[PDB]
Order: structure tokens, then sequence, then C-alpha cells
């Protein structure tokens, strides 16, 4: 007789996988030991489609902070995760005075300790996030940027002048919490090709789903 | 102090705990909601509009696909022939996959409740004739003739009287457990068929096509719930 | 003892949460406050409070910078000359720049409200003479001559008859984000404009100066707001 | 924060603790649970249902194993014969491992209370005589005779009478500790002696059976009790 599970907030609760930072001794990834991760809601998979199934939304996020060396050790380092809101200038160093600046509110935790979490607020200037933007920000290649979609950024890094003794996993989870949402529209049906667009193959244009003979036959 | 005692489970990360952590903004002030309309607050509103059935989900040609979303029925056929026939059941693959309904079954594992399908006939305005539009419930055969069809659930359908015609799914569940290959999936069995026959033969006057089609809409009715969330999909964000 | 379980987020250190410590002196007793004159208690305050707006941002050389804080009008211009002209763009660099409203902008992200704006004739008293003060919504780009600026918002400044006037700047809002280069600011566009005309000509009699100053003093209206802290500056202390 | 010292006990696993844990599944709402019927509570409702007491537990031969739930009376037999004997000892070894009140306190330590034990004859209509059942308190010995056996306490069963009979066990009580060979058991000592005698012979008219048979039933009365669950059994899930 119950219908809780098929309300929006259930539908997009849970914490996902969004963002995983790597941190090497040796490498030409991520070669100094810092990282600049743009909040981005897409890095689960699934949720793409999810929330494209709305136009408009609205939510608070909670991030939590797992990690750990590429085989799953715990080792004694201290990290620091540093949230530079929209707006504000992302660290290009080891030594950016930007891991300083107050106004970037920081967490500093051990591997040690158990994942870091924090609560991210409805960070837009509009009154909600919106997927579809019909627009041109004042043929393009602006069409359909909605900017104001800024959650913000994670800088993370070990703490310390001196590069870290030991090579690091962030992986970033998200949980979406208190949603709201506007406008529902047709779910999409074909592959996605471009994280900014909805252009889509049109060679390979497929039914929306599967097939059989005859109309007649099951 | 005050004298504590922590307990298993201390220092997990349960990816679907719903705690509450620490403001990374506290002086933040989000700019307010105003009113936007058309707010969506339980999927089950989506279940129950009605969105194309592609019954004919047969050709493939990415230049047929809009095919797919509607039936013919022919001055050609002849009485008692078997128009179309279809299962009712959602979140199987099939045609219901056009639906919005089947598409978020997708995103459960369990569900139940009535079903509705329209039927609209688009042919000409001069066009008459009967089709008889039958439901045999779960673990009942497709009739072997119209004959037999008429002896069960069934609405004679006049095209010429009524444009649209709904039939009513009574009761479908997905809920029986399968361990099949390797892979346990909770699929129906609950397959109730909806099978149309020509009852009369397509009639039309002279100057009027001799070829119509049938769009089919479908949506869950208000008794219609899902269970156990479950996020599966091909279409996944890129590289 | 009472049972607990450690959450995620124990032990981590939040530059901005603003929980409880322990105190290093418990029992000091900090001397009293007395009552001072001028407490402020929001920045708004001071944002609302008139200063001086460099329109004439243009000489660098040292010994001229005094000279930035006023533009002149004077005989030799013609009636329908555009005398000066500036953006209502408190946070961005130009005038406002010199205006405390401007400075504390930069300690924020985002902002909007009403502007004031106002211009001090301090000619001769016995010069008389009427400037356009015009503006241009943002979009709108600056009138092609004193004819087309008229047809817009505007005043009439008659400094034979008023020494000050008053101009308001209905609304301003720096909250379009922009993402340029690789630094991704958040920008107005909201760049509504300023521009000052000659209507006549600048009326002397003998025996007093043919160039004469303005003085123009802005501030933030009780509408104005600021959002997102953002300290930011090239004056630091020094090592 | 707020102060708090962890305890001795902090971190531990209990098997036994009884405390919360995080959910899993927040938002699964569970089937919900219908009437069934025969909803059992508490076991002690099972231990007061009569089952068949193996008095006859002798023969071992698989296809005998029937045999074991009925003991005979004779033609053949004389009057004053003893014909059975068995001991009021639910928990252990013997007749009552047939009993589900003697399997059941396999899964407890200790108990006590009072039995009951029915005697059902099982013989021909035309059938006639007379037995004695005798209860001989903890202690005491089985009695050398019927004649000794009836200065106790008894019951003369007449089963021409009546067909069924019972008789009380008024007190058995498994709590008396012991310490044997290395392995400490909680055992009785309370064995009350249940002896049946032939007080006539059995009669019986042309055509009517010379043996017939009698079934045991036997079960907890209600003051009946267990203490200390203790989990222990042959039969264990395979590998
Ligand atoms: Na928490
Ligand atoms: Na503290
Ligand atoms: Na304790």
């Amino acid at each position: 007789h119950s219908t809780a599970e098929t309300t929006l907030d259930s539908f997009f609760s849970r914490a996902g996988l969004v963002g995983e930072i790597d941190l090497p001794l040796k490498g030409t990834t991520n070669p100094n030991g810092y990282a600049n991760w743009d909040i981005d809601i897409t890095g689960y998979a699934q949720m793409r489609r999810k929330v494209e199934l709305f136009t408009y939304m609205r939510f608070d996020a909670e991030f939590t902070f797992v990690a750990c060396t590429p085989t799953g050790e715990v080792v004694p380092q201290l990290l620091q995760y540093m949230f530079v809101p929209p707006g504000a200038p992302k660290p290009d160093s080891r030594e950016s005075l930007a891991w300083q600046t107050a106004t970037n509110p920081s967490v500093f935790v051990k591997l040690s300790d158990p994942p870091a979490q924090v609560s991210v607020p409805f960070m837009s200037p509009a009154s909600a996030y919106q997927w579809f933007y019909d627009g041109y920000p004042t043929k393009d290649l602006e069409y359909g940027a909605m900017p104001n979609n800024m959650m913000g950024t994670f800088s993370v890094r070990t703490v310390g002048t001196s590069k870290s003794k030991y090579p690091l996993v962030v992986r970033i989870y998200m949980r979406m919490k208190h949603v709201r949402a506007w406008i529902p529209r047709p779910m999409r049906n074909q592959n996605y090709l471009f994280k900014a667009n909805p252009n889509y193959a049109g060679n390979s244009i497929k039914p929306t789903g599967a097939s059989r003979t005859a109309i007649t036959t099951l | 102090g005050f004298p504590t005692e922590l307990k298993p489970g201390t220092n997990q990360f349960l990816t679907t705990d719903d705690g509450v952590s620490a403001p990374i903004l506290p002086n933040f002030h989000p700019t307010p909601c105003i009113h936007i309309p058309g707010e969506v607050r339980n999927l089950l509103e989506l279940c129950q509009v009605e969105t194309i059935l592609e019954v004919n989900n047969v050709p493939t040609n990415a230049t047929s696909l809009m095919e797919r979303l509607r039936f013919p029925v022919s001055a050609q056929a002849g009485k008692g022939e078997l128009c179309a026939v279809f299962r009712a059941d959602p979140g199987r693959n099939g045609p219901w996959q056009s639906t919005l309904l089947g598409q978020l079954c997708g995103y459960y594992t369990q569900w139940s409740g009535s079903l509705e399908v329209t039927f609209m006939f688009t042919g000409s305005f001069m066009a008459t004739g009967k089709m008889l539009i039958a439901y045999t419930p779960p673990g009942g055969p497709l009739p072997k003739d119209r004959a037999t069809a008429m002896l069960g659930t069934h609405v004679i359908w006049d095209f010429g009287l009524q444009s649209s015609v709904t039939l009513v799914i009574p009761w479908i569940s997905n809920t029986h457990y399968r361990a099949h290959a390797r892979d346990g999936v909770f699929d129906y069995y609950t397959t109730g068929l909806v099978s149309i026959w020509y009852q009369t033969n397509y009639v039309v006057p002279i100057g009027a096509p001799n070829t119509a089609y049938i769009i089919a809409l479908a949506a869950a009715q208000k008794n219609f719930t899902m269970k156990l969330c479950k996020d599966a999909s091909d279409i996944l964000q890129t590289g």
C-alpha cells in the first residue's frame, strides 16, 4: 500500500561515487601532489539520465572522502580537502596562496581518521539548477550552456611542503538531499556523446527498445 | 566526562546512511526557491501518464522507427483475422519499453497494480468497422480464434461509433523471484495478454484509404506501485 | 556506559566549523566593554555611505592623483558634447574602485540592489548652465548623441538652480557566472551606463572661471546586499 | 563539543548484545504480514502438546521402528506380571526422546514442572481386563511386585470400562549440577518411575485377538518451564 520508495527523495538518495583523485608518487598523472575536481554530479554514470527526467532541480549534497593507497592500505598521511566555491580562483600549484585563503573552507584530516564528510548547499544564483537551457548566455558553441549550475570545486592534496611518502587515492562520494524537481521530460533513449549537450549519433539511431519478428507473434 | 562505549559500526561509512554532516558554508544563504510550474513529487505521477506503446515494435530500419508508434488495420484483412497481440509486461523487454512507465519500472525491482491501454483509431471519418480487443489473464494462452477470444474478457470496438477505447489490465505483479543462468532476476509470469482481432472487415466508401492506423497509449492505474530501487541502464555518461 | 557510534567526520578539523572549545583561562574576567561611539554591526551600513567616485580615473601621475576625484565642465565645450561616461559596476575595476562600496564588494562574490550617485557642481556661484545626465539600462548602448540620450531615462540638471543632483541606478546584479580563461569569475553584464552631456554651454559673466569641477559621490541603496564571502586583495601584510 | 570518556567494553563485539544497527535499505518497505493460522509464540505451547512416548524403545531394525510407538498386553501374561516400566526423564536419553517435549528440552539446560502421560488401549472392543499403573517418586525404587506397587501412588485401569487413562507425574526437576568425566552436565536424579502391571489377565472371548497394543502419549503440564538456552544437536546442516 505504501509509496515512499517512488518519491523524488527516495529516487535520488544514496551516496554514489562521483570522483576519484589519483595522487601517484612517480607519474604523468597529477604530478604536483594536488588535484582540482570541479563538482560533477554526473560522476556517477547512472545519474545523468535520472536527473534529466526533469528540467529544473534543486538540492543539497553531502560529500564523503574515502582515501587510501591503491591497495586499499591505510597510511599515516594528513590530507587537505579545500572547497573553492564558484567564483573563487582554484590553486594552480602546490604552493598557491589559494590553499591558504580562509574563504575556501578546508577540512584537514588523516587517512587513518574515518572518511571526511561535509554538506554543500544549493549554490546557484538562480532559483534552481536546470539541465536544459535552450539559448545562449549573453550557429554557436555556447548553445545550451547554463553556467549558473556551478556547485564549486574540491582541491585535494597531501599536506606539507615535501611530497608524500605514499601513493594515494581519494574517492569522492556524493549524496543528494532535499530534492525538488520540475517539468518532467522524455527519458534519454539514445546514448550520450558529450557531457555538455544532447547530441546523438545520427548514423546509429536505435529504436527505444527491443524488437520482434511480427506484431502478431509473441 | 560522560561515560560512553563505542559500538560496532563505529567509524563505518554506509553509502545509504542518511545522517547529518557539517555545513561547509555556514553563513551562506541559498537564493530562495520561487514557484516553478509542474513540480513532480512522486514518480508514480509520471507512471499514470499515458505514453505511446510500441505494440508494433518490429521495424528497426532507422527511417522507419516512427512506424513502431502505430499499427495498421486494412480492407485486405478478413473478418476474424488476428490483428496484433502483446503482453502486459511493463518492466520487461518489448513494447512497454517505449512507455515512460516501462522505463521507470527499470529503476525498480518489484511492482504491481492495474494498467490501462487506450487505443486510438486514426483512420478516415468515413471508415467504419468492428474490432474485438481481448484480455487473457496470466496462464491463459492466446485464443485460437476470434470465437474463443470472445468467450473471455473482451470489448467489441466499433471505430465507426467511437474513435478511442480503453482496456483495463486488472492486475500485473512482477514479484516472483527467479535464479536462471547465474544472474538472479525478479520476473513476472503474470503476463496477461492483449489480443486484437478483426470482428468485421474494414469498411470504406469510394475515396477513403484502405489502410488506417491505431495508436496505443498506456499507463499504470492509481493502484500501481514499485519497490526496491535498482539503478540500471545502458545509457550512461560518456568518458 | 552509554552506547555510541562515531560517524564519518569524526576527528576532522573544518576551518569553518563554529563549534566551542575549551577556555584557556577559565577564571580570567576580561575588562568590561564600555560604550564607544560609532559601532558598526553590518557592512551594509558602510555600503550606504557615499564616497567619491573617481569617474575621472585617467591621470596616473602621482602628483595628479587628486584630479581623479573630480571631472570638469568648461566654456570651451559646445552644447550637446558628451562630457563624461561610466558604468554602474561597483565590483569591477574602474571608477567604483575608489568608493568604499566597490572595495567592500571585493570581499564578496555576488550582490544586487539599487545604487545612487550624487553629482556636486563646485563652480562659481555666478556660473550657470544645464547638463543632461542619463542612465541607459543594461544591454542598451551608449547614446549616439544628446538627442537620443534625452529619449531615455534622464535628468536635465541646471547647476544655476541646484548645486547637487542625484541619479538612481535602479538595479545592478553581479550574479551571472563566467568561466573564461581557466579562472571562474562571477561577473555583471548588468552594466547600466551613466552618460553626462552638455545640454547648454557653460555660461559665465566677466570675472568668473571658465572651468568648474563636478564631484561625484556614490553609494548603494537600502535594498543592496552581498553574498559569498571572498577574501581577496593585493594589499597583504608584508614579510 | 560534549565531554565523554570511553569505558571498557568500548569497541567489543558481544554475540549476545541486542543493540541496534544501521539499516541497509532505509526506504525499503517490507511486504506486510497477513494473518497465517497457527502462530506459535512460546515453545512452552508445544511442550504441552502430547506426542507419542516410545516406551517400547527396543527394536532398532529399520522395518520395526514403528513398533516402538506401541507396547503390547497379552492373554499369555499372568495376573501380576510387570508389563513395562520407564522413568520420567524428558531431557535424558530414552523414550522421551521421541516426544517433542524431550526434543525441546534439548535446546535448554534446566527445567521443571508436572508431566502427563496418557495411555490409550487399542485392543478389541470385546477385550476386557485391569492394569495397575504406578508412579514411584524419585529415590523410591521399582516395586518388587504388583502388591507393593499398589501401596504407592497408582491407578487401577479397567480397559473394559475406559479406553484411555492419564497419569500425572507431579514433579520433575533437572537442576542438580554434575561434573563427571570432564564434561559438566546438568542432570536429573528426579527420575520418578512409572511401572505398569497386569492386575488381571487379558480377557477375551472367542474371535478376539490375544494381543493388543497400548499407545502412550505424553506432554508437560502448564506449570512446566525451561532455562538456559543450549543449542545442541547431532543433526546439523551438511557440507
Ligand atoms: Na556525519
Ligand atoms: Na571543539
Ligand atoms: Na563498562
